[PDB]
Order: structure tokens, then sequence, then C-alpha cells
RNA sequence: CCGAUAACGAACGAGACUCUGGCAUGCUAACUAGUUACGCGACCCCCGAGCGGUCGGCGUCCCCCAACUUCUUAGAGGGACAAGUGGCGUUCAGCCACCCGAGAUUGAGCAAUAACAGGUCUGUGAUGCCCUUAGAUGUCCGGGGCUGCACGCGCGCUACACUGACUGGCUCAGCGUGUGCCUACCCUACGCCGGCAGGCGCGGGUAACCCGUUGAACCCCAUUCGUGAUGGGGAUCGGGGAUUGCAAUUAUUCCCCAUGAACGAGGAAUUCCCAGUAAGUGCGGGUCAUAAGCUUGCGUUGAUUAAGUCCCUGCCCUUUGUACACACCGCC
């Protein structure tokens, strides 16, 4: 049951509660004043993005060998109304991609790869995928 | 679940106190709902209520904060007054006070009679866009 | 006086009539009574061995 | 479900053609009852090919209509998967009925159509083909469902479920079998 | 035409009839509990969730967009 | 020695390639198995050969698939194809012949193309218009 | 054959109204009784069915 | 086209052709594709299953003296040709239905005679004549204008919302494009810094290698909201901060704040089109120092409905009338 096997969108939300049950990370300031992409309107609600987004960077990194910050960006993205305008694709913020990168490696979830980017780290490699058996086999439903 | 509030009065301009917390802060002139979270989040009040709840020291506790912001951590984004230029003050203007600001800079634009302050004067645009088609009133 | 609903298609699609190219004439088998034959104009899409329905089994609807 | 071809949760056997005519128009199953109102199609290809797509997904690409909301299918293969657990809800037995026999007495029996005659356009009765009865119904029903919600926040799940209702049963509570009405009123002064 | 202003907070007299009214439904949500009595609709949606304190109602299946909520499962 | 058909199904520019193996076989694409992929409104869809033709029908089968190109619901009756096309080429090749018509049978009864590729691609733009044939409208007095 | 069903009689021809029509040219043409020929055409003066 | 046939047999246009677009476990191959699946020899961490054997699986350790073309690529090929059968048809030319299957039509370019004061002298070192010719209409510097605003029309976009709005998340390309270019100049991977614009570090890239499994939006999935001109919408201005540019005043472009409009489906009209079609939807290209609401391509999601008629508009032939031949927008 890796993070394939289980159904990949009630991964992030057990990885979130990982991390928070863990109480430890590095949140830090810039926090609670987050645009999280010029992007999009309006500040997130779950007012804990980065305990569920780091589980999903980190996941993320899982699925593919490699990934830089500018990667990261990319692939948290959506549209853009700069209006009256139509929409166009604008890159996530990287502030935060980084530093969720940066945090997980303080737990070490994560390293800098060879050849540039982050992976993830056997440890990491680890507490990922540990609760995928615990998420499978949380129940079935 | 308490109707009690029926509506509220905050910082000399009316508000709803049905509407959402986050929502009900934005209605007063310089706010917006980008500053009115982060006035709810520094100010700790939970943000699943409506503005016909709470106690006063909670909407006091928005308006110390919201009215003095610098000091209670909210960097300077959120503030839509950055250096004002009369002083290099840079703080968060709200209510008729930006309305008396606003005059205040097409006054003083006008007086240094340069162009920003004729097109007001004169009821045009000032940003450059032409006015051939649009601007029909 | 009479009423009722008959619903029979024309063994034969016959024609495309109307002004615009609507009608399709078709000669129509009662169904209800296989000896009566009438002659009236449809207006969706029809063909050989599909049932239709008229309101009235009489008007016999001519040249339009 | 390898014995026989269900429909997520639904049986498509014990269903019949409650008017002959709509009969081998109305495919809810040759043998063929799809599982899914998602299909590749390509029923507009041919003419009478059309007919033989499932009067089920056959609606579902006539609810994904309207300006902001055309190509997707994936949506309202929800709303209509959707609405049929609404229907069995209510009724009972296969809402299929409720759709079919809905259809059925949803659209007319004869229609009104527009000759030139010459100036003052004196429409005619013609009968149909099992066409712009079948369609009319199926948007003045979607048509209807989508108009009832705008502004009220109805479920277009349950606004359609409403009218599939309304028009199985000849209930002249819905839009469809209120307009099924009127092109058979026009039609009558006519002739 | 169509104005529909209703209150925020469930009165306790409605409350009990929504302990009480809500019984005597089948399809139910966020809709029929705003249009039957005036309730806002994310009150609704809200009361909803407590009414599921031990199942008064029964969920048939919510759909991420609508809860889709059926009578109480009676027979 | 087992089985080792690798066969492809394409929609549009989705070319997914299945490939069969004798094992146990619980079926999967990329490398999850068929409960998610999740457009999921469609699930059933992809399920289809396998509900059609009986569970035991891929139970001496791991099936493989893999999927580039195309888009989120073409890749599924690429992937659908696929499997069936696959799970086709199986019982012909090395089994017998009567099941593989058994099976071509209970497809083709009801195609939705599985083993039928979908000839169609989509057209061209043309200078003036939009779209293949629609047109940028016209002034006139 | 609805009115030689509910003949009371039995078989009956039937009668023929026999009309002389009767036109003007110009309602001749009008309502395309003739036509308009070509120059060798307009001569033969058969009546052809 | 066949046939009736004072005609018979020919030529240009149509057609044939080219490009293109789709069937080709048929061939030739391909470290500048893919690779594929192995063989799986592994690292390998419980990444996950499993007591353990064993397995599911991304990543890699690869390399290669595996092996191969299953998809990728692009060469040779084949095929599809109203080809079969049943109607209909002067039982010809064909048309219609069905079989096998891409059913005879996937979409452009090319496009005759002959025209038209159509447009173009401001695409042309193509240029007739004419002007003008030093105070120069020769070439420029600086600025300015081409953007100006009581009104009028023309192509666009965004909305009017809850099949939707903003709040989590998952996750699927294609056609291109790129430096290092005719005179000074890119494509960008990965480090820090910053919220962000961006900034500051450093890396590959005559490219199928680097950008780049081009990691997208709709779309898809996760919570708010509750039909309030509201969270749609999102104009107009207040204020900051970046970037391009020697210079942006005449908001350059971008970001960050802040204000926060009309529009709740549009009066008289009218264009667009039939299958991967309309629509939405980004994305490239072109335009570019700076930069697009422009076009031209590209997928992607993908409908409804006509499958016929000449009812309006306009086109073809035939016959006919015609005082029209500047051709009815005529003549009188």
């Amino acid at each position: 049951v890796t993070v394939k096997d289980v159904n990949q969108q009630e991964f992030v939300r057990a990885l979130a509660a990982f991390l928070k049950k863990s109480g430890k990370l590095k949140v830090p300031e810039w926090v609670d004043t987050v645009k999280l992409a010029k992007h999009k309107e309006l500040a997130p609600y779950d007012e804990n993005w980065f305990y569920t987004r780091a589980a999903s960077t980190a996941r993320h990194l899982y699925l593919r060998g490699g990934a830089g910050v500018g990667s990261m960006t990319k692939i948290y993205g959506g549209r853009q109304r700069n209006g009256v305008m139509p929409s166009h694709f604008s890159r996530g913020s990287k502030s935060v991609a980084r530093r969720v990168l940066q945090a997980l490696e303080g737990l070490k979830m994560v390293e800098k790869d060879q050849d540039g980017g982050r992976k993830l780290t056997p440890q990491g490699q680890r507490d990922l995928d540990r609760i995928a058996g615990q998420v499978a086999a949380a129940n079935k439903k | 679940p308490e109707k009690f509030q029926h509506i509220l009065r905050v910082l000399n301009t009316n508000i709803d106190g049905r509407r959402k917390i986050a929502f009900a802060i934005t209605a007063i002139k310089g706010v917006g709902r980008r500053y009115a979270h982060v006035v709810l989040r520094k100010a700790d009040i939970d943000l699943t209520k409506r503005a016909g709840e709470l106690t006063e020291d909670e909407v006091e506790r928005v308006i110390t904060i919201m009215q003095n912001p610098r000091q209670y951590k909210i960097p300077d984004w959120f503030l839509n007054r950055q250096k004002d230029v009369k002083d290099g003050k840079y703080s968060q203007v709200l209510a008729n006070g930006l309305d008396n600001k606003l005059r205040e800079d097409l006054e003083r634009l006008k007086k240094i009679r340069a162009h920003r302050g004729l097109r007001h004067f004169w009821g045009l645009r000032v940003r450059g866009q032409h006015t051939k088609t649009t601007g029909r009133r | 006086r009479v009423q009722p609903i008959k619903l029979a298609r024309v063994t034969k699609v016959l024609g495309r009539t109307g002004s615009q190219g609507q009608c399709t004439q078709v000669r129509v088998e009662f169904m209800d009574d296989t000896s009566r034959s009438i002659i009236r104009n449809v207006k969706g899409p029809v063909r050989e061995g599909d049932v239709l329905t008229l309101l009235e089994s009489e008007r016999e609807a001519r040249r339009l | 479900t390898p014995d026989i071809k269900l429909f997520g949760k639904w049986s498509t056997d014990d269903v019949q053609i409650n008017d002959i005519s709509l009969q081998d128009y109305i495919a809810v199953k040759e043998k063929y009852a799809k599982y899914l109102p998602h299909s590749a199609g390509r029923y507009a290809a041919k003419r009478f090919r059309k007919a033989q797509c499932p009067i089920v997904e056959r609606l579902t690409n006539s609810m994904m209509m309207h300006g902001r909301n055309n190509g997707k299918k994936l949506m309202t293969v929800r709303i209509v998967k959707h609405a049929f657990e609404i229907i069995h809800l209510l009724t009972g037995e296969n809402p299929l009925q409720v759709l079919v026999n809905a259809i059925i007495n949803s659209g007319p029996r004869e229609d009104s159509t527009r000759i030139g005659r010459a100036g003052t356009v004196r429409r005619q009765a013609v009968d149909v083909s099992p066409l712009r009865r079948v369609n009319q119904a199926i948007w003045l029903l979607c048509t209807g469902a989508r108009e009832a919600a705008f502004r009220n926040i109805k479920t277009i799940a349950e606004c359609l479920a409403d009218e599939l209702i309304n028009a199985a049963k000849g209930s002249s509570n819905s839009y469809a079998i209120k307009k099924k009405d009127e092109l058979e009123r026009v039609a009558k002064s006519n002739r | 035409r169509d104005k529909l202003n209703n209150l925020v907070l469930f009165d306790k007299a409605t409350y009990d009839k929504l302990c009480k009214e809500v019984p005597n439904y089948k399809l139910i949500t966020p809709a029929v509990v705003s249009e039957r009595l005036k309730i806002r609709g994310s009150l609704a949606r809200a009361a909803l969730q407590e009414l599921l304190s031990k199942g008064l109602i029964k969920l048939v299946s919510k759909h991420r967009a609508q809860v889709i909520y059926t009578r109480n499962t009676k027979g | 020695p087992l089985q080792s058909v690798q066969v492809f199904g394409r929609k549009k520019t989705a070319t997914a390639v299945a490939h069969c193996k004798r094992g146990n076989g619980l079926i999967k694409v990329n490398g999850r198995p068929l409960e998610m992929i999740e457009p999921r409104t469609l699930q059933y869809k992809l399920l289809e050969p396998v509900l059609l033709l009986g569970k035991e029908r891929f139970a001496g089968v791991d099936i493989r698939v893999r999927v580039k190109g195309g888009g989120h619901v073409a890749q599924i009756y690429a992937i659908r194809q696929s499997i069936s096309k696959a799970l086709v080429a199986y019982y012909q090749k090395y089994v017998d012949e009567a099941s593989k018509k058994e099976i071509k049978d209970i497809l083709i009864q009801y195609d939705r193309t599985l083993l039928v590729a979908d000839p169609r691609r989509c057209e061209s733009k043309k200078f003036g218009g939009p779209g293949a044939r629609a047109r940028y409208q016209k002034s006139y007095r | 054959r609805d009115i030689s069903e509910a003949s009371v009689f039995d078989a009956y021809v039937l009668p023929k109204l026999y009309v002389k029509l009767h036109y003007c040219v110009s309602c001749a043409i009008h309502s395309k009784v003739v036509r308009n020929r070509s120059r060798e055409a307009r001569k033969d003066r058969t009546p052809p069915p």
C-alpha cells in the first residue's frame, strides 16, 4: 500500500495530521500574513497549510525523483484573473515552497539531491508512507 | 444560537451583525478583505463567527489593532498609507480619514499646478487611457 | 363527435414538402385499422418502418 | 454484474417502453443498457443512429448546455447519476421507468409546423417522427429544471428529479408537460 | 421579485420544528431547510451536521458539492 | 514461461500502453489499481472490461498500464481500450480462440470503441476564424 | 371509399362535374395552364401528356 | 457523365496532384526517441504488502559488451478502392441501405477564361510624370502629437453567477519556441535572499540532449457561501514597492497594498455552422529592450441540432421578355 495504493487525497489529510501531532517542523512568521501565491485572491482558511502542503510537497517528491523550488512553484498553479483581462498561469510563491522544502529538511524528510533539486531521504520516505499503511488500514471505506 | 446582537455599530460607521466577521470588517473605508482577516488573525478572534456576536473587548481588540496595526506584528504590506509624504509616516488610514488624505493629495497635486491634479479638477482620466470612446457620463 | 388516438407509420416516405423544407409527406397505415389509408405531413425526421400520431383522423393533410 | 449489465447501482432490466412509436427510438436497452452516461459517442454522424444512443446519456449531453458549461459532461454525468438516486427514494422501482415514462408523456403526440402560407402564417397540424417531441421534451425539462434552478439553490439533481416525476406522471406540474400541452393546444387552434 | 431574507440562527421555537419538522421530510438539502424554513442556508448547511447528532435524518451520499439527505430511516 | 502481451489503445493523443503478464492479476494503471485514477464519475468506465467478462477473466493476468499524452478523460477510453485489447491478445495468442471470440463478442456487442480505435482527431484552425470552422464576426454597414 | 362504404345503394358509379374552364391569357400564364416556349417550340401545336 | 445527339474526336478550369489528417504487435532502423519489458544483476528504504518467503510500486545504480521496437520518431510500404450483397434507379450514369471496415466525402494549397480607376506609389534601389530641393518636404535632436474628448459607429475581452463563487488539494500536451542572431544582443534548469514584483547565487543549451516525464485550465477532485449587485463583478481613483529601459511626465510593464463602479442576460437588428463541429479552456507562435484584450496554430474539455429546402439573401445553367449595353444603383 504505497502512496499510490492509498487514495492519494486522504493521504495528505493524515500526513498533515502527522506533522501536527509530531509538534515539530518549523512553522514561522510570514505565515498568518501570507498570500500563498500572487495567483490567489485571498489568504487560506485552514490556518495550517504548510503542515498539509509540506505533506503534499513531501509526498510529491516521493512520486518524482528530484524537484526544485522552481518545480514546486510550477506545480501549485491556477488561473489568474487580471480581471477584465483573460486568465493566465502564474507560478506559486517560491518563499513558501522553499521554506517547505527547507523545513522538511529539518525533520529530514528530504535532502538536496545530486544534480540539483530536492528529493526525499529514506528516513522521510518512511514517515510519509508509514501512515499509508495507517490510512489504508485506518479502515476500508 | 444567540440572535441578540441584531447588527452592530463600529468605529463611527454602520455595520451589519449578521454578516460573517471577516466580511463585516470590510465595510469601513481603508480596509478590504485582505487586511480584514489579518486583523482577525492577530486579534485571535475566531473567524468562524458573525459581527452580531462577540463582546465589546473583541470589537475594541479589532479597532486597537486595525487603527494601530504595525505594533501587533502586522507588516507593511497591509498599510494602505505607505510613506505618507507629510512626515515619513507609514501607517493605516481609515474612515473619512482617507477621504481627507485623498482630498489632501488631490489638493496638493492641484496646488502644485501638476498634471494629475488638473485632470481631477477637470473630471477626466488621470491614468493615460484613451477617453475617445470610454468615459462617457 | 370522434376523438380517438391512432398510431400509424406510412409504408413509404414520399417527399419533403413544406415551405422551408420541413414536412415530409407520409402515407400512413391506420395501425388501429389495417384498411384505412391516410396522407399527412409530418415535421420530425421519419422513415420506412417507424409509428406516428395525429390528433384528427380525417384531415388527410393536403398540399402545403 | 457479470451475470447482468447494470448501471452503477441500477436495474435497467424490468424496464419497458410504455408506448409503441417511441419504442425502437428509446434505447434504454437493445440488450445494451450502458452502465454510465459518459460514452465516446458518435451518434451525430449518420441520421437515425441518433436514436440508438441511450436516452440517459442523450439527456446528460442535453443538460451540459448553456454558455458557461458546454462540454462539461464529467460534470453533468454526476447530476444525472446523482438525480436518479433521488427519484427511487420518492417513487421506488427503477427511476429509469420515471425517466422513460417521462419522455413518452413529457413529449406530445403531434405538433404545429410552420408553413409559409402566403403572409399570415397559419401553422399546420402535423404528426412528428419521435424526435421534435423527444428533443423538445428533453430541453423543455432540462430548460425547466435549469430555469427553476437559478435563484433557488435547488440541486439540479433535485430540480431535474422533480421534472422527471412531474412528467413521468402526467402531473401537469413541471416545465416539459406544461409545453407538451401548448404545442398540442396551438395545433388544435390551427385544426 | 424573488426576495428571500432569512435569519442566520434558528430561534428556539424554530429549532424545535427543525428538530421536529425535519423528521417529516425525505428529499432534504440546505435548500429544503432554507425554503421551507427561513434559515440562511450556511446555518442550514451547519444545522444538517448538528442533525447528525444521532442521525435524526439519513445521509444517502454526501457528494463533494451537495449533501443529498433523506428521511429518518423508518419502516 | 508466463505471458508478456503488451497492447495499446488510443483516444485523441492519449497513447495508453497496457500489458498483461500472468500472475494473481489485480490490474493497475501506471502504478495504482483501477479503484482510483479519480475522474471517478467514470470509474465503472474502465472497470467495464472486468465487469463484463468476469472477475475470473483476469484471475491469471497481472495487467500494468501506462498513460501519457492526451487528457484527463481521454486517458480513460485509452486505458479501457488498452486492457480490453491486451486481454483480447492474451486469450488469442497462446491460450485459445473460443474465449477470445466470447470476449470479443461480449465487448463488441457494445464497443464503446473497446477494440476499435476511435478514428477521429481534431480539425486544424483556418485563418479568419477562432476555430476550424467558425469565423470572426462580419462587420457589415 | 368513405362514400362507397356509407352508400345506402350498392356499387354506384358517382357522377362528374363537367366544367368548361375558360381562362384569359393573363390568368392562363399566371396560374400555370400554359407556359412560355422557345421560338421553334412556339409552333408545335400538339397537346402532349 | 451517359445518352438522347449535325456532330466527331480535343484543350484549360473542376477532377487527378501536393501537403495534411487519421487503419497499419506488417518492414527498416534508431544512447539527439523511447525506451520496453526485461535479465531484472542491483541501491534501496517498510516507499509500501506481507511473520518470513514472496509481491505492488514510484525513485533511482546504473551502466551496458540486454534486447527491442509494445507506444516515440521518421524512412520505405500497404490500404480504402461505391471495393461486396440487398434495394431503388431509363435498371446506363449512378443514388440509397447493409457486410467486412477508415464506407464511396478528415482539412487546406494549388485554382481557368475574363474582369474591376477594388487596394497598394507609405513592402519594394519597381517607378511614370509632377512637385520640392538648402531656410531645404534632403537626415535628424528635443520635445510634442499620433493616446487627446459634449457625442457616433467597428471588430475583442469580462461579467452578470451557485451545472456557480472564492478556500484545501490531484493531475493529464502540442504546435512550437529558444543563447550565444548583419552590429549587441536569449532560452533558461538548480542554490540562497524577499511577501511579491522580484531580488540576489550559481548550472545545461546549433538543441528529439538543456529548459523539458514541457508536471495546465478549464477540467478533476477536497472544504467556504447561501441566492445578497453578495465573495460575482470587478471598473475608477489614494498610496507604496519592483523591472525594462539614458529617459515612462503622457497611470510603459509588473508587483504590493488601498478605493472600490455599471452589469441580475440586454431595446431596433443581424453571423456561424453539421463531427471531433459550435462553445469554454489555457497554452505556444507571430507581434517584443520593454511588453499584449491582437491575431495564427495547438491541443484539451467537449455539446445541442439541420442532414433538407429554396421560404428570405445571393450564385449557377436553360427557355423567354427586354426602349437596359456607365447594363436597373438602368433607361424614362
